[PDB]
């Protein structure tokens, strides 16, 4: 089961909190607070299309590719021209690497702004808390 | 007596620098401990700004006017605070070509605090460095989503909500847009002869326009209280000399001053408004950074809405 020390962790770094599933859920559940779940959505839609099969990296790439990153997606990222320009032309023949340049860019994001205020939300504290 | 209160504007034009002066005038100030976590902020700010200069050199093939810089370049972007990575961002700084490439900031993405931090340097590669408040309100970390802020002023409790910014931002606005007393627009002034980050091809003042023509005649906000800040004016002021405002107005017969073109400006985002019969839109021209010129901004603003809801 889930620890207290573990949710302290999660002060630390951006990487400890989204180690596990647990972090994950929690963390989402304050960006959907904060309407920008897309962020970690993407995020996690990155990992799984690293783990997966060479086969089926076309759809994957294309699926993520209208999801989030297109101009007129319905959970359309906060990243610049140029990232999303050179993500379109890596859609096309796609590598397992495809959207790590995006990926990059979404985790600094979540990173820098979100994370920051997660740790010091009613989410989080009420948590943290509650298990002590 | 609540007032619901939105930030917005788009990417870049000062939304965050407000809510962090309504921090420092209504809940009194940044502690020396909360001034040190931002330490790292102003550090991150000042090298991902010499890395955007040093980089568009690349892309634009502009010479250094020494290359014994292209050392320090390189030791930039391996290194990338140190005293060594200090010393190599201020000889890079002070380099005729690296300045050459600063000037022409309008060709790539440059944070408007670059210079102020880079020409610093000595005070915050200190050791002991401690942000000042003025350090902490010129750092720069895009928003994303919607947060929502509690303050109360002259016995009126403001729920405000801040915003992204960008494009892509932009449909999730939606959700705070019912019930809404007052918005606050920002505009960057100085984004006359800049381009969109999200969007290489549309010049910024040309979409802040369009942006401010959807909210101004929305039926959401037929009954909210307008209040535009053309901000970034300090930034303007010192821009307009350089840089023609025809870039951003070609039909504009004026001549390139503060005072002329500042007012071109406005009058360019008040004609938007489709309503002048029932609707005033509340201009002024701001500071973000400036504690002093937002707190008697507020306060104008304050008035405004208390007769308008009164
Ligand atoms: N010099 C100057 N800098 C400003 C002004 N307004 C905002 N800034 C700076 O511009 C950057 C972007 O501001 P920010 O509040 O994050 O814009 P936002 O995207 O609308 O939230 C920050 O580093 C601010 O310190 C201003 O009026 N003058
Ligand atoms: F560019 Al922004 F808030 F609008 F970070
Ligand atoms: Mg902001």
């Amino acid at each position: 089961v889930l620890s207290a020390a573990e949710v302290m962790q999660w002060s630390q770094s951006l990487e400890k909190l989204l180690a596990n599933q647990t972090g994950q859920n929690v963390f989402g559940s304050f960006l959907k607070s904060e309407f920008s779940e897309e962020n970690i959505e993407f995020w996690l839609a990155c990992e799984d299309y690293k783990k997966t099969e060479s086969d089926l990296l076309p759809c994957k790439a294309e699926e993520i590719y209208k999801a989030f990153v297109h101009s007129d997606a319905a959970k359309q990222i906060n990243i610049d021209f140029r990232t999303r320009e050179s993500t379109a032309k890596k859609i096309k023949a796609p590598t397992p690497t495809c959207f790590d340049e995006a990926q990059k860019v979404i985790y600094t994001l979540m990173e820098k702004d979100s994370y920051p205020r997660f740790l010091k939300s009613d989410i989080y504290l009420n948590l943290l808390n509650d298990l002590q | 007596r609540e007032v619901k209160l939105l930030l917005l504007g788009a990417g870049e034009s000062g939304k965050s620098t407000i809510v962090k002066q309504m921090k420092i005038i209504h809940e009194a100030g940044y502690s020396e401990e909360e001034c040190k976590q931002y330490k790292a902020v102003v550090y991150s700010n000042t090298i991902q700004s010499i890395i955007a200069i040093i980089r568009a050199m690349g892309r634009l093939k502009i010479d250094f006017g020494d290359s014994a810089r292209a050392d320090d370049a390189r030791q930039l972007f391996v290194l990338a605070m140190t005293a060594e990575l200090a010393g190599v961002i201020k000889r890079l700084w002070k380099d005729s070509g690296v300045q050459a490439c600063f000037n022409r900031s309008r060709e790539y993405q440059l944070n408007d605090s670059a210079a102020y931090y880079l020409n610093d340097l000595d005070r915050i590669a200190q050791p002991n460095y401690i942000p000042t408040q003025q350090d902490v309100l010129r750092t720069r970390v895009k928003t994303t989503g919607i947060v929502e802020t509690h303050f109360t002023f002259k016995d009126l409790h403001f729920k405000m909500f801040d915003v992204g910014g960008q494009r892509s931002e932009r449909k999730k606005w939606i959700h705070c847009f019912e019930g809404v007393t007052a918005i606050i627009f920002c505009v960057a002034l100085s984004d006359y002869d800049l381009v969109l980050a999200e969007d290489e091809e549309m010049n910024r003042m040309h979409e802040s326009m369009k942006l401010f023509d959807s909210i101004c005649n929305n039926k959401w906000f037929t009954d909210t209280s307008i209040i535009l800040f053309l901000n970034k004016k300090d930034l303007f002021e010192e821009k307009i000399k350089k840089s023609p405002l025809t870039i951003c107005y070609p039909e504009y017969a004026g001549s390139n001053t503060y005072e002329e073109a500042a007012a071109y400006i406005q009058c360019q985002f008040e004609d938007l408004n489709k309503r002048k019969d029932t609707k005033e839109i509340y201009t002024h021209f701001t500071c973000a950074t400036d504690t002093k010129n937002v707190q008697f901004v507020f306060d104008a603003v304050t008035d405004v809405i208390i007769k308008n809801n009164l």
